[PDB]
């Protein structure tokens, strides 16, 4: 449980498919 | 090059000549020594020893009993038959210019290139000062051998009967400085060829040590990695003789 | 199924991985079941070397493609991650997430801790694979934003995982020494005085 | 942390990560830094960004002995 367990991640939940966005507008 | 090894009872026998022939007055007492050269590594089983007078003035004369010669050719060839004359030895600290006119008469009996043997009485040096040379052409010159001791049943036997690491090295390395640095000032005071030419050979060859520091202590890191590991081995043979000495002091403390 | 509870994901693809070709346990556990564990602790240990013989090419999951292709795991991930392209490989991490290691027990309870392993495996290759590149060039190239790129990145670097230097004057991203001879010493640091630890710990608790 | 992340970094990034107060701030927060030795790392004001100085390889020295 080094550096993983006690912080847990509380990230790249909206923010991954928030990517396509910029992905599929851009191009 | 080839390898020279004396017996210690060589190496007593002609230190026990000191006192027998009455040498003093700085003096020498001349020997022959009997081995096999036919190998690499010559080993001296034999020894024997021979009246020499030479006065202190006069260089010229010598004396040297070559009747000896044959009367050990009626007695060791009756024991061992592969006992053959190498050469000869000497008692004296350091040779003389008398050891050239000594190679014309033993020349005819030995039956290949004979060996010089330097054998100091005074013990004053570390280690081995018994120093070998070889007389080979150059006109002559003497090719130095390095001397180990003889390992055998009839040796050390009665070595280890008769009498039962970097700091020896520190004096031995004493030796060779002094050595060069005394024959610089005997030299500037008697003036103002081989050493000359010598010499720089190691200046050339301690600051150029300094270069490869970097990669000195790549090495000498692992060393003490491997003390590491087996320091927390060392543990393992204590620990467990504690839990073993703990189970014998409760079967004490029922007795 | 025990490894999966203790975050072991080395010995676990050492036996779910590579096994025979049934394990059928009926009520307890089904053959589908099973083949689905393959792909998540297959990714760790093995390298790209058994991913092709083991997990690719290997006849067991072959037949499992064919048949059930709602499982995204054992295929898509595999096939983009062996051809080390990030733009087809976005999209299967949100497919995968989801239908996969969300629904199951000994999954779920990674989830996002079995993602950041995933991740952290496709930036490693790359790394590799150049010296200095621009970070518009490769925003442009695998189709990632520039924005996205620095948080990804901001998780793994200061926690010594990758080992990467990014120039922000001039846009570029360099590479640093994957491998030192300091850096394994290090390790022996915290083994040598973990064990150096009991020693003295527990020698001085019995005498 | 922001250091080991970019080795080279401006000065107007920073402040943008952690939302300081000026350009000015930041650039001498790093000086008292490496003043224990923690950084250990130089700021070119001429160029525009802060480049570390630290090349790990301690392999070479004699500070592991």
């Amino acid at each position: 449980e080094n550096w993983d367990d006690v912080e847990v991640d509380d990230d790249f939940t909206n923010e991954l498919k928030a990517e396509l966005d910029r992905y599929k507008r851009e191009n | 090059h080839e390898k020279v090894t004396i017996a210690p009872l060589v190496l007593l026998s002609a230190l026990d000549h000191y006192e027998r022939t009455q040498t003093k007055e700085n003096k020498r007492c001349v020997g022959v020594i009997l081995g096999d050269a036919n190998s690499s590594t010559i080993r001296v089983t034999n020894s024997f020893a021979l009246p020499f007078e030479e006065d202190e003035k006069n260089s010229d004369v010598w004396f040297l009993d070559h009747n000896y010669i044959e009367n050990m050719n009626e007695m060791c060839k009756k024991i061992n038959a592969k006992e053959k004359l190498i050469g000869w030895y000497h008692s004296g600290p350091k040779l003389r210019a008398s050891d050239l006119k000594i190679n014309e008469l033993f020349k005819k009996y030995t039956q290949n290139n004979p060996l010089l043997l330097i054998v100091d009485v005074k013990q004053q040096g570390v280690g081995l000062p018994t120093d070998a040379y070889v007389a080979i052409e150059q006109e002559k010159t003497f090719l130095h051998l390095p001397c180990t001791i003889e390992a055998e049943e009839a040796e050390e036997i009665g070595v280890e009967h008769l009498l039962r690491i970097r700091l020896t090295n520190q004096l031995k390395s004493l030796k060779g400085l002094q050595s060069k640095l005394k024959d610089v000032v005997e030299y500037l005071d008697k003036v103002i060829h081989t050493i000359l030419g010598k010499l720089q050979d190691v200046f050339n060859l301690n600051n150029l040590q300094k270069a490869l520091t970097v990669k000195t202590n790549d090495e000498l890191m692992v060393i003490y990695i491997s003390n590491l590991v087996r320091s927390i081995i060392a543990f393992d043979d204590l620990i467990e003789n504690k839990i073993q000495n703990k189970k014998i002091q409760e079967q004490r403390v029922k007795d | 199924i025990h490894c999966l509870a203790v975050r072991n994901f080395k010995e676990a693809a050492k036996l779910l991985v590579d096994s025979l070709a049934t394990f059928t346990s009926i009520e307890l556990t089904s053959y589908e079941s099973i083949a689905t564990y393959a792909s998540v602790t297959g990714l760790f240990t093995l390298e790209r070397t058994d991913l092709k013989s083991k997990v690719i090419d290997s006849p067991e999951l072959l037949s499992l493609i064919s048949t059930t292709a709602a499982l995204q795991s054992i295929s898509s991930l595999t096939i983009s991650l062996y051809a080390s392209d990030y733009a087809s490989y976005f999209p299967y991490l949100l497919e995968t997430y989801a239908n996969v290691l969300i629904p199951c027990k000994y999954l779920n309870r990674h989830a996002d801790f079995f993602v950041r392993e995933m991740r952290r495996k496709v930036y490693a290759q790359l790394l590799e694979s150049y010296k200095t590149l621009s970070l518009k060039s490769m925003a442009s190239a695998f189709g990632v934003s520039v924005a996205f790129l620095d948080n990804d990145l901001g998780k793994f670097i200061p926690n010594k995982q990758l080992n990467c230097v990014i120039d922000r004057v001039n846009g570029i991203v360099e590479t640093n020494r994957p491998d030192n001879k300091n850096a394994q010493y290090h390790l022996l640091v915290k083994q040598g005085d973990g064990l150096l630890t009991k020693l003295q710990k527990y020698g001085a608790a019995v005498r | 942390i922001i250091s080991l992340t970019y080795k080279k970094i401006s000065l107007r990034d920073i402040c943008l990560k952690l939302n300081l107060d000026s350009e000015q701030t930041v650039e001498y927060m790093v000086s008292r830094a490496i003043r224990d030795g923690v950084i250990e790392a130089k700021i070119n004001h001429e160029d525009g960004f802060i480049e570390t100085t630290e090349l790990l390889n301690i392999y070479d020295s004699e500070d592991p002995q």
